[PDB]
């Protein structure tokens, strides 16, 4: 239920505003604000270009 | 922004205007960008 | 029909309305419920 990282410094109010490399959670949806993205992802597979 | 419709659901984009206007939701959908064009068939021009 | 290149202005889709609605922070909600059943590929599956 604690959570701690990134997320716990913004829980915790240490961490105002988050800044890094991390996507979008329904857990972390309900503890803090998702803004607009500005790259996409998901779940994408690399294959060798032989 | 009449009040005739309550909801909107449609692939709109984005831009800033209309964002100033009205805040928007995740974007359900990704997107890009893309010319299309109708290719060409494959044709050799030679005379003889 | 063939599309071009690279895409560019790689860009979302979602959905907005005026700001007197909280709803759109439900439609975060089932779009990240859908993201955890599986439900836009049902979408593309069936006319993507
Ligand atoms: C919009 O999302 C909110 C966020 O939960 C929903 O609010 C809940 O409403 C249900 C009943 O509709 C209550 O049982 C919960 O206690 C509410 N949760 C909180 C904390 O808001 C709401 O249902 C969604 N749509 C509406 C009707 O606004
Ligand atoms: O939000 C985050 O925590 C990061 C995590 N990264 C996880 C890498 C994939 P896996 O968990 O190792 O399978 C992806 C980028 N965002």
């Amino acid at each position: 239920g604690t959570w701690n990282g990134m997320i716990g410094e913004v829980v915790m109010k240490r961490a105002y505003m988050a800044v890094g490399s991390l996507t979008i959670n329904e857990e972390r949806s309900e503890v803090v604000d998702f803004s607009v993205p500005f790259i996409e992802t998901g779940i994408s597979v690399m294959v060798s270009r032989s | 922004l009449s009040g005739q419709a309550d909801m909107i659901v449609a692939p709109l984009t984005i831009n800033n205007e209309r964002a100033q206007y009205i805040e928007f939701s995740k974007p359900f959908k990704y997107q890009g960008l893309t010319i299309l064009v109708k290719k060409e068939i494959p044709r050799s021009t030679l005379d003889s | 029909l063939v599309t071009t290149g690279e895409l560019f202005f790689r860009s979302g889709f979602g959905i907005g309305m005026r700001k007197d609605s909280p709803w759109k922070q439900n439609v975060s909600l089932s779009i990240l419920k859908s993201h955890e059943n599986g439900f836009m590929e049902d979408l593309d599956k069936t006319w993507v």
